[PDB]
């Protein structure tokens, strides 16, 4: 009943990390709701061509295999009634 | 009894008796008027929207509560030194709690300067919960008790609790209580409240520490009749393999058989006080160790009690594993690691795991002739036969007691804050100042009066526990560690006012300072 | 007709009133009544306490019964309870006929 | 208390003492083996379809049950005699119940012929319904009680219970009730059961008629000293409008002022036994006056007490308000008017209605210059203060008592069908061949037995219940009406077996002989 | 782990046999076990009493409990009670944990 | 659950009457279902033309103000499962 939209918040919006460490993780479990999050949507934008896309539900996200690049991760969260909020996570890799 | 003769003396003493101590203590309370005596519901959704791992539902009642539940409402600093230099252990014994020299102030706002008055024939209603038939909110380390230093006033805390939620949603079993179905008692200004209450047969706080390890437990010159297997290879070719098997005795205390072994572990992340040897990352909630419950996750925080850190390293401190205080005017958001005071349990390092390191290893394969003996590590440990282990330490500003949930089974319910788990702890002293309608219409309305007079309540509040006490006898030869004042010149003498009159206790006290062999 | 306990003789009617209090009569007298009091109410508290008979089910009844249950399903307000602005509401008419009994 | 030795003597006297009558009455029953031991629920949709008005919805147990609530059960027509032309009223007092005499036998069809073996070592099962927590099937004028005559073995009825339905289907709050759930009594070919039961103190069956009627009740020599409207206008002109009253007395009995007036009435739709006196269409169900519950029509049958007829008309009697019985080797479907036995309830004429006459006249607008006298009839005429009205008769076949539904109110509730209605009536007396498995398979089997052996029961059945009576002391000169056995030749002696052996009833007998006035 | 009471003790095993009957033994002496038996199989009642001790609810709730009821909606057989067949049927588990007590 | 269809059940199959008696009768009520009969529908087919027509509910059927003619009415049940069956009526009205 006259829900509010659910927010999205990434802890980590601007993740840095070198080449040696790839294994990185972006937390969306702090992301709210007026009720509670029934979904949480982890989905690339910018992502370079690698073995694998993303496309993982867990509300924090845990990375691996990372080449260098620069990569961007819209979180799209979803109310109990169905309103949803997308926002956006980056990460920077290097050489 | 009458509103010109005063229904309470100010007690403050503590008298040491043979093998108890009878802290008493007295405070002066200020006691709003709460949501305006109503009853609100309170969720995630009230309060703009939380995640799913701090989405809540519960309601926020009127009513006050005295929450003595901290250790330092009874215990003097010099007091806290007496009890932990000289006994190897305590536990409480009774109380009794009074409720005295009540007065009720009515203020007026009516001209834009405020007025307040006395309203002698207005009431306050004070309850114990002595059947506990309510959501037990003491024993969650919360604020609101009664302040460490006798002299200040303190405004007593709102009682509201949480209940079964789907999100910020009610379901069905989701109980909602009315504090005014119990029967309270009406206190005007020449009444006082007073009940005594008998402690549980809860054991004795381990006031000390242990001057001997768990696997240094055996003499030290003469070796066992058991052996151990040393060699499995007798050379370094290639199809040499034996079985040597050497008596386990001083020269190679490690492998040799014990009894008993550390108590159980649960992994914490090791985050060090020099910000340079942490990562670069926010590994603040990712990295923490959490336990899942219908879904959604909550920090450890402190969970079992575990070393906080091997010999030597007193920078690093478990993710989540140690009890944070905070200093004197420290805010409550985001505040610097010098403002905020880190309690170190070291001294049980000697039968407990360190909570930053995995409890063991374990052999993870059969090795045989063609894999070779694979093993892996043991993050966290459950419960095992032989398992020795050691409580949270109980500081001066830490939590006394907490109520053992009502369930059909638990193990060791001492409470993971430290403290004395206690199936039917200390009632929960409920308070409300009864409302007073400002003017009703001459001409009558079936709703509900809302317009009230504003006032509030003072008063004092005699707590006085009787704790018993284990004295130390010990024939340790050289002198123990004993907590002591450091004599050096100093702007402010410690534990005491400065300039400004406002108090500060400087340093968590512990109490394991006398040792004790295991 | 409407439900309850016909007596002839029911809980007596407890009547209350402010005693008057005039303002000021004058200085001279008046055979008037006096018109002029001071604005004032009162207020305190009432307590009522009824000791209910109970007639207790024995039946032989097997299967169970129909019984009043508040219903688990999430809810933005637990029922019969006070919601956000603690005003506190009744969502239904609960009767008693929820037990069974043959003729 | 053995296999040979007699658990019970046969006792079937009736003695008579100075104000009550002790009726003593014996039978042997057979009881066969119900359901296959089964519970089974029973609907319109299980008899293949019925409609709104007979649907239904029960269960039905594989229990007996003894229903001695026929007052042939007790009196021979010679006791009926002595009651009913002495006494001017009667009740019963207490009952004793036997059950003794028990042998349960074994039937084998093995070959294809029967044989009929004994079991010794096999029980019946008998409990009585003491608390009243079972659907009570008696009064609601059922067959299988003790039969008339002695002579003759009865087979107990099978105990079946109807509860809510919405069509043939259960509502949630239609109960299910197994009798295995009550403490039985287990009894051996040795064994016997008796239990004790004190009548309520129900009032006396008005065993009399009246000699007065209630309109006639009054001095026929002296008038009355009150006025009645005699003319309302003195003459034949147009505005000729007077109010002449005269004085109400012998002269004019129908207008003087009574105190009382006739009993509550319902009307019937009357039907002649002269089958041309009646309308050509079928009106059995149509025409019939019925009452609605819950949506589904229901026949009266019989309803309030109301006389049959009027004086001289002997043929009409009500659709439905009045009892018919069956005389001997009558069919259960459409037999011709000459099989059954209609009661005739003219002896209550003097305070009752005519129940196939209107109750009276109403006024039904307000008279002016204008409008003439308009007055309407009162089909329907419920309770009004003043009303006197007496019961329905008792036969000798008729029902005894009947159980007054819990409910939170009534009125009068003395059964509609006669007898005498109690909130505690004789309990249900439930008897069951208790189950004896054939042969359990040697290896296990979860499932339950269904292969039983094949057996029944039998044995004898002795009542005694002690009726309190009500003399008559009556100062009338003339012989009153008594029953008399009429004296002239015929083939068969009536109340008594013809040469086939069947005992035959040959007409209902009331009570309303003796004559009161009121 | 299936739920109910760990007894050190509990209730003992009530272990019930047919005595076996022989047949015919021969007229001659033979030493090894009779094998010829009568068959023949045992029936009879047993009855078992169990005394429960139970633990009154004092809780200080206010709204409706969640309780176990027989849902009321017409059905073909009432459940929990034999149908047309009389084959009682269980028609689901029923657990004890309806009542509410806080921790 | 697999119910079978209801049966519509009039008592008089062949209702006579003459023309100074109109008001007659026909019983519906005595039509049989496995469950219960939701609605009883009356409809006439040969009914001649008159003040009105019949398209009563009631299971028992009240007829009035008839005139000379032949008179064909038919009653449907409906189960409470929607299963139906129409049975006919008839009626003839003397001079």
């Amino acid at each position: 009943r006259k829900n509010r939209p659910p927010i999205a918040i990434v802890s980590p919006q601007f993740q840095e990390i070198s080449l040696p460490t790839t294994s990185t993780v972006i937390d969306g479990s702090q992301s709210t709701d007026d009720d509670k999050i029934v979904q949480y949507h982890w989905e690339e934008l910018k992502g370079p061509l690698r073995e694998e896309k993303i496309s993982e539900d867990t509300a924090i996200l845990k990375l691996s295999k990372l080449v260098p690049g620069n990569y961007t991760f819209s979180l799209t969260v979803v109310d109990s009634d169905g309103a949803t909020n997308s926002t956006t996570a980056n990460l920077t890799v290097n050489k | 009894d009458g509103v010109g003769s005063s229904s309470g003396n100010w007690h403050c003493d503590s008298q040491w008796l043979g093998d108890r101590v009878i802290t008493t203590s007295t405070r002066t309370w200020a006691l709003p008027t709460y949501n305006n005596h109503l009853y609100k519901q309170i969720s995630n959704s009230t309060s703009g929207g939380s995640s799913n791992d701090n989405a809540y539902f519960g309601y926020s009642t009127p009513w006050g509560y005295f929450d003595f539940n901290r250790f330092h409402c009874h215990f003097s600093p010099r007091d806290w030194q007496r009890l932990i230099n000289n006994n190897w252990g305590f536990r409480p014994k009774r109380l009794n709690f009074k409720l005295f020299n009540i007065q009720v102030k009515e203020v007026t706002d009516n001209n834009g300067v405020k007025t307040i008055a006395n309203n002698l024939t207005s009431t306050v209603q004070v309850f114990t919960d002595s059947d506990y038939q309510l959501p037990y909110v003491l024993g969650s380390a919360h604020e609101g008790c009664l302040p460490p230093f006798p002299a200040d006033v303190f405004m007593i805390p709102q009682y509201g609790y949480l209940t079964l939620n789907d999100g910020s949603q009610a379901v069905g079993r989701s109980s909602f209580y009315c504090l005014e179905y119990f029967p309270s008692q009406m206190l005007r200004t020449g009444n006082n409240f007073q009940f005594s209450y008998e402690f549980e047969n809860v054991p004795f706080h381990s006031s000390y520490a242990h001057s001997q390890s768990l696997d240094r437990l055996m003499n030290p010159l003469i070796d066992q009749y058991l052996y151990y297997l040393s060699k499995t290879i007798n050379g370094s070719g290639q199809n040499q393999q034996t079985l040597k098997f050497s008596v386990a005795g001083p020269s190679n205390m490690a492998v040799q058989g014990r009894n008993y072994i550390p108590g159980p572990s649960y992994r914490q992340q090791r985050v060090s006080t020099t910000v340079t040897q942490n990562n670069n990352s926010e590994f603040a909630w990712p990295g923490a160790s959490s336990w899942a419950l219908n879904g959604r996750n909550s920090l450890m925080n402190p969970g079992p009690a575990m070393a906080s850190h091997k010999e030597g390293e007193d920078r690093f401190f478990p993710l989540s594993g140690s009890l944070i205080f905070g200093k004197q005017g420290t805010g409550r958001d985001n505040v610097d690691a010098d403002k905020v005071m880190i309690t170190n349990e070291e001294e049980i390092k000697t039968t407990n795991p360190v909570a930053t390191e995995s409890y063991g290893q374990v052999a993870t394969n059969h090795q045989s002739a063609q894999a070779q003996a694979q093993t892996g590590w043991v993050q966290n440990q459950g419960i095992l036969p032989g398992m020795v282990w050691q409580d949270r330490d109980v500081y001066l500003q830490g939590p006394i007691w907490a109520k053992i949930p009502h369930t059909d089974g638990n193990f060791h319910p001492s409470p993971l804050m430290g403290g004395f788990g206690m199936k039917h702890p200390p009632p929960q002293i409920l308070i409300k100042n009864t409302p007073v309608p400002a003017d009703p219409p001459t001409a009558f309305n079936k709703d509900k009066l809302n317009s009230f007079i504003t006032q509030y309540s003072t008063g004092q509040v005699s707590v006085e526990i009787e704790w018993e006490l284990q004295k130390e006898n010990s024939k340790r030869w050289n002198p123990e560690i004993q907590y002591t004042s450091n004599y050096y010149k100093s702007n402010n003498v410690e534990f005491a006012v400065n300039t400004e009159g406002v108090y500060s206790e400087p340093r968590p006290i512990g109490t394991r300072y006398l040792t004790r062999n295991l």
